[PDB]
RNA sequence: GGCGACUCUCUGGUCUGUAACUGACGCUGAGGAGCGAAAGCGCGCCGUAAACGAUGAGUGCUAAGUGUUAGGGGGUUUCCGCCCCUUAGUGCUGCAGCUAACGCAUUAAGCACUCCGCCUGGGGAGU
RNA sequence: AAAAAAA
């Protein structure tokens, strides 16, 4: 017994070992017998009883000594509590209680010692160093006091006020939101203090609440001067030198389909039935990589940019205004310069053929989602009057789409439809409405298009086997995974398959299922947080949602980088033909860092563009104070139940407000069971409720029950 | 329902530590603290002979050797019985390395408490003695029993 | 929240339609509430049978 | 040398036993929470029963099988963990069939 | 009293619509006859039982507003669809009235008429 | 809360 414990110690000590699962050590050690197996399990926890290795709660065997600890991210509450996130994604959260912090902030790297027993369901540790520190600017409220101000922090994760010495007020009052630098972080008993920065302005002016999530998130503000001359010296008009090796398409019938209120037009459409059955489809997006050249100053900022971030009240866009708008933008009947994709595309959706060259297009009409579907779906006779010539290329659009969308789905793509909120606002920037972003015929036909661009393009660079950008998707976390294939049991939908090797296919296979159904939303929203992000990456290694093996962006370079990246390699390698080694090697040491970075842009945009939405959906509820709602129970916790409205606005059931019983949650069913009345609230019932309280600062909405 | 705030001692004037002040009213007995702060002032000038280092740097090295990290609280819900591993707060620390120091040097062997305090404060620097074994004791006790908290 | 048969003018279900009916058991083959299927009660009660005739003759399952 | 089985789950408040048998019921092999050396809380767990679903499983793999209709019992937490440790330890599972008296 | 697996054989009743027919053929009903928790016991006897909405039966009449079950009709509506109107229940809320109060309130405990059962202090004693 | 995608 003692021997078969040291050599597990001993090989679990090799400098090379990461922690392994059970059966992970069962295969590394090569044990066959059932013997041997009981031998591993009673070593694996009488050597965890005597704290020589840790268990984490991913079940995954570590020795703690090389660590004691674990490597991770903070992840702070507004409670004052934290989980530590590991670096091994394999591995658990351990839960950090408030007074084992030890000064560690929200997102701050640390290394946390871990406690051999715990108080809960959860593995418990303490902070014992901080390697990194996330947060040096903090935007807050600044309040004055006699003496001192201090700064309330708009990150509530943040649970400690910003002490503002007398000399580091720098002009603001009471009320101002307001950027602080941190000069000392928290010690012992004492808060930090900082050094007011920038004044946003007062709490109550129209347009400070955008302003300071902007700053919150550190999104970038005005462009540099260089870049605005380099924008302003760009010309309005193409040059007749640039014509030159570039496929004349002026004379063909070429579309671009938008939202109405779109200025920056990245593609151009075209569809052509061949006499065989087959159709042709072009795309020609917009050529910003002959514009924006390497190393200019609208290069290095849009960059540091990554991506454009589309907030409620405005856009922030990559490059400037004059670029985005004008030159680059496939604006209607006039001379555009393209990087043209053209596709022979068969019966069964099978790109036969593909071409990928420079073009000059002129584009016949500038077209709306909405125009395109009256003339499709609501089959109005006076739009196909005015675009008669169009129509029939409408309509072979239309066919064309349905077959890409057949083929995607029969390959395994999981079709993830759920109702976002588009925010309404006025000049102002005050709430009117929130309205559901409904998905169109027109918007699913673009979408198709773009799609079987990026995945023709990704397959062509993949094929030639030069260093590129792709747009991957791994296969999700099987611990999360697991938990969601036992979450839709309860509801009866069983799925085939593990969650270490689950197909694409099978998670549609519930998505249906579900379909038209109450339980859609939420078991919708759970498979969502079960799946991984997406990223940019110089390795294609495939994206899960899309059930496809080649993949990148290459649709939208004007708002996205990585798509300007894939812009000029395929001017470098195709069109100019440089695939010599010194350029695939200045390639390939470039791309890491930037597929890395504009991925952490597009996250930071995502969250921040949400946050928009979640501040104004709250303002939007503010005078609906005392009316009653349909909902359905989106989320239940031991503290409550989320509830949301047809409109896709959540608020809170906090417990308190449940006064006919005592409810206990049940974390199995995801329900709250009545111990007397034998009342229960799941995960997907509809439910009245009313709106109690709604606070716009921290963004909630306060609910009571009506009635089931 | 609101935490006291403990009594803001003075610092102790040769050495600018509220410290060592503490120690002075810790040695203090019937309200005599000439005597005790005669005793340190003693103590202190023994450790400086010896050793050559400030006292300063040796009480300090003391405190840290003596100073507690857990300690054992009794939980009697239902049954348990658990020795509950409680973190000592930074204030209870000193008073617990403060606390031991005083009462462990009046046990010592030594004629006079100048030098009992100073041999204490000696041996606990050197992570040794009775004081600094206490504060491993209730560790040792604390680990013994670390399946709760 | 319809009722499909009230929806799609349908005057009688038939025990032997197999997958109408797979329509509205669940996934354990449970039959599916009124409520959550937004039948009429008059069909409801008339599918109810149909599915026992259907259980009995071993076209659904009793237990999935 | 049999490929076709059941595998029999009784999963309780305090135990997950995993009984696997040919069509007739003759059991090829088992396993339980209990088997494997889990004690008191542990053995209600469903990564024990997971554990006892491999173990069961890779015993009934030497004599040979393939596919695996389930049978489950008991109200314990073990049963989905279970399952999914018998489509993991290569096993195809056929159908469930929740068989609690 | 009661009545929930499915099928079939056989049989009672209920409601909606039309009014072709019949032409007041009705209503209540002491007695009798039958049914009848639970038993009790020995398939029969048993025959009583919060066998109590704690409310005989029948009919006409007297603010609403809302839900549901099974029907009828109209509206546009192809059709669903709502919307309107009605009938038979089954529910809630609530006038006028009624109540000792509580409540009941077109499923009256309101206003009337017919017929039957039943009460006249508590205990003794359902002895 | 948590996803693609689109913009």
């Amino acid at each position: 017994k003692e021997a078969f414990m040291e050599k597990l110690l001993s090989f679990m000590k090799e400098e090379a070992y990461k922690p392994l699962t059970v059966q992970e050590l069962e295969e590394m050690l090569n044990i066959t017998e059932a013997e041997e197996f009981k031998e591993l399990v009673k070593a694996l926890v009488a050597l965890e009883e005597k704290g020589l290795i840790v268990r984490t709660r991913s079940d995954r065997y570590g020795i703690p000594e090389k660590m004691n600890l674990i490597k991770g991210k903070i992840s702070a509450h507004a409670k004052g509590f934290a989980f530590l996130l590991p670096e091994d994604t394999s591995l658990s959260d351990v839960f950090i209680p408030p007074n084992e912090l030890n000064t560690a902030m929200n997102g701050d790297i640390v290394m946390v010692r871990l406690n051999s027993q715990s108080s809960g369901s959860r593995q418990e540790g303490t902070v014992i160093r901080i390697l990194e520190r996330a947060i040096q600017r903090v935007v807050g409220t600044y309040t004055e006091t006699r003496n001192f101000g201090f700064v309330i922090p708009d990150d509530k994760k943040i649970t400690s006020d910003i002490f503002i010495p007398k000399n580091g007020k720098n002009g603001a009052a009471e009320g101002h939101k307001v950027v602080v630098k941190l000069t000392s972080y928290p010690e012992g008993r004492m808060n930090a203090e900082g050094e007011v920065e920038t004044i946003l302005g007062h709490k109550n002016d129209p347009g400070i609440d955008i302003l300071s999530v902007i700053h919150k998130h550190g999104l970038p503000g005005e462009f540099p001067a260089d870049a605005m001359e380099q924008a302003s010296s760009t010309p309005d008009t193409i040059d007749e030198k640039d014509l030159k090796d570039r496929r004349d398409l002026r004379d063909q019938v070429i579309v671009t389909i938008d939202g109405a209120d779109a200025k920056d037009l990245d593609d151009a459409v075209t569809v052509t039935k061949l006499d065989d059955g087959s159709y042709k489809l072009g795309v020609h997006i917009a050529d910003v990589s002959h514009y924006v050249t390497e190393n200019s100053p609208i290069d290095k900022e849009a960059l540091e940019r990554g991506t454009s971030v589309y907030l409620v009240d405005r856009v922030i866009p990559m490059i400037p205004h004059r670029l985005s708008n004008g030159i680059c933008s496939l604006n209607p009947k006039v001379d555009r310069l393209t990087l043209s994709c053209e596709m022979t595309i068969n019966s069964q959706g099978q790109v036969t053929e593909h071409e990928i060259f420079q073009s000059v297009i002129k584009t016949t009409e500038r077209m709306t989602y909405s125009d395109v579907n009256k003339i499709l779906v609501d089959d109005d006779e006076e739009l196909k009057q005015k675009y008669e010539p169009l129509v029939p290329m409408f309509k072979d659009m239309e066919r064309l789409a349905q077959i890409l969308r057949d083929k995607r789905m029969d390959r395994g793509a999981v079709d993830f439809d759920f109702k976002e909120a588009k925010v309404l606002v006025d000049d102002e920037g005050a709430v009117k409405d929130v309205v559901i972003r409904e998905r169109s015929v027109a918007e699913k036909l673009i979408e198709e298009f773009m799609l079987v661009a990026n995945e023709t393009v990704a397959e062509h660079f993949h094929w030639m086997n030069v260093p590129f950008i792709y747009r991957i998707h791994e296969e999700p976390n099987a611990e999360k995974l697991q938990k969601f294939l036992e979450f839709v049991t309860t509801f009866g939908y069983v799925v085939k398959g593990t969650a270490g090797n689950i197909h694409p296919r099978a998670l549609q296979s519930i998505l249906d299922a579900v379909r038209d159904r109450p339980e859609e939303t939420v078991i919708s929203t759970v498979m969502l947080r079960s799946m991984k992000q997406a990223k940019y990456d110089p390795q294609s290694l495939g994206h899960f949602g899309l059930s496809t093996e080649f993949y990148t962006h290459f649709t939208s370079p004007i708002r996205r980088y990585p798509d300007l990246i894939v812009h000029r390699l395929i001017r470098t390698y195709l069109i100019n033909g440089k695939v010599d080694e010194a350029t695939q090697e200045k390639w390939a040491e470039r791309l890491p860092d930037i597929a890395e970075h504009t991925s952490s842009m597009e996250r930071r945009a995502v969250d921040a563009e949400r946050e928009t939405d979640d501040l104004k959906k709250a303002e939007y509820m503010l005078d609906k104070i005392g009316e009653e709602f349909d909902g359905m129970i989106s989320s239940v916790t031991n503290f409550g139940m989320f509830v949301e409205l047809p409109n896709t606005i959540e608020g809170l059931v906090h417990v308190s407000f449940m006064t006919d019983d005592y409810y206990r949650f049940d974390e199995q069913h995801f329900a709250m069971i009545g111990e007397r009345t034998g009342n229960v609230f799941r995960i997907g019932d509809e439910i009245t409720v009313k709106v109690v309280d709604v606070n716009k600062d921290e963004r909630n909405i306060d609910f009571e029950i009506v009635g089931m | 329902k609101g935490p006291v705030a403990k009594r803001d001692v003075l610092p102790d004037p040769i050495y600018n530590s509220k410290l060592v002040s503490r120690l002075i009213n810790k040695m203090m007995i019937d309200g005599k603290k000439g005597k005790s702060q005669t005793i340190l002032y003693k103590s202190f000038d023994i450790i400086k002979e010896r050793t050559g280092n400030d006292a300063m740097e040796v009480f300090e090295q003391a405190l840290k050797n003596i100073m507690p990290v857990l300690e054992v609280k009794a939980r009697r819900v239902g049954g348990a019985n658990y020795q509950v591993p409680v973190e000592v707060r930074p204030e209870r620390r000193t008073t617990l390395g403060l606390r031991w120091l005083v009462n462990y040097a009046r046990l010592r062997g030594e004629k006079t408490m100048e030098e009992r305090l100073a041999n204490e404060i000696l041996d606990a620097a050197n992570n040794t003695g009775a004081a600094v074994k206490k504060r491993e004791d209730t560790h040792k006790m604390a680990e013994a029993n670390k399946a709760f908290a | 929240k319809v009722c499909y048969f009230t929806s799609n003018g349908i005057t009688h279900i038939d025990y032997k339609d197999v997958d109408l009916l797979k329509k509205f058991v669940s996934e354990r083959g449970k039959i599916l509430p009124r409520r959550v299927t937004g039948t009429n009660a008059k069909y409801q009660r008339k599918l109810t049978a149909a599915i026992k005739r259907a259980r009995q003759m071993a076209l659904l399952p009793y237990v999935s | 040398n049999i490929e076709s089985g059941i595998a029999h789950i009784r999963s309780t408040f305090n135990n997950t036993i995993v009984t696997i048998t040919d069509t007739h019921g003759n059991a090829i092999s088992w396993s339980s929470a209990g088997a494997l050396g889990f004690r008191g809380s542990r053995k209600s767990t469903p990564f024990a029963a997971q554990m006892a679903a491999e173990t069961a499983a890779k015993g009934s793999i030497e004599h040979g099988l393939k596919t695996l209709e389930v049978t489950v019992k008991g109200p314990g937490s073990g049963r989905e963990a279970a399952i999914r440790a018998l489509q993991a330890a290569g096993l195809e599972v056929t159908a469930i069939r929740d068989v609690t008296p």
